[PDB]
């Protein structure tokens, strides 16, 4: 997006459209003899890591919902702890191609 | 206030006081029957009603390794005026310490 803006600055819009119209089939033909697909092993998280993430619902979320019994308005603290869990959960499933 | 009833008509009693002997007495309104009172209370109500305190989250506790300790104003027997104290909302804490 930097290069297209530089072309539009230097030679106008009718060269930016020529850049797009020369680049897009050059990409879509590069994908044609390689392919790209999904698998069942992509959606399968490993079991010991599943045991790691299940040891965090009853370590910092069940003792926090023990405070949710009387405390109301810590919903953003709730979401802070939740996204702390969600980030380390999403960290594992980016270890696949 | 327990309700009381007449022994002749079994209707409800109405409290009524004549100051000839400085004495309270329950009277019925149905026939004519009266008798002497026993209790004192003419009426009893017990009107009704038979956390929103500030919390912090950056201080050490005693037992649990949490940041929270709810602070409210107190004036204890060994304290003086305005004093603050820190007990964590976790029931593992159970301990009240001074600054
Ligand atoms: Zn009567
Ligand atoms: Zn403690």
């Amino acid at each position: 997006n930097g290069i297209v803006t530089g072309i539009m600055v230097e030679k106008g819009p009718k060269e930016a459209l020529a850049f797009f119209d020369s680049l897009q089939p050059l990409l879509m033909e590069h994908l044609d003899p390689q392919g790209f697909s999904l698998s069942l092993e992509d959606l399968s998280m490993s079991r010991e890591d599943m045991g790691v993430i299940h040891n965090l619902i009853v370590r910092e979320i069940s003792p926090m919902v023990s405070r949710l019994r009387l405390s109301y308005e810590d919903e953003l603290q709730l979401e802070n702890s939740i996204q702390k869990v969600k980030e380390v959960a999403a960290n594992f499933m980016l270890k696949s191609y | 206030s327990t309700m009381k009833f007449c022994r002749e008509c079994n209707n409800i009693l109405y409290p009524k006081e004549d100051r000839e002997q400085s004495i309270l007495l329950y009277a019925c309104r149905n026939c004519d029957h009266q008798e002497a009172a026993d209790d004192n209370c003419v009426y009893r109500n017990e009107v009704h009603h038979s956390p929103t305190l500030p919390r912090t989250k950056a201080v050490r506790c005693a037992k649990c390794q949490h940041g929270e300790a709810v602070f409210f104003q107190a004036t204890a027997r060994g304290e003086e005026g305005m004093t603050l104290f820190f007990v964590c909302c976790n029931p593992n804490c159970g301990h009240r310490w001074r600054e």
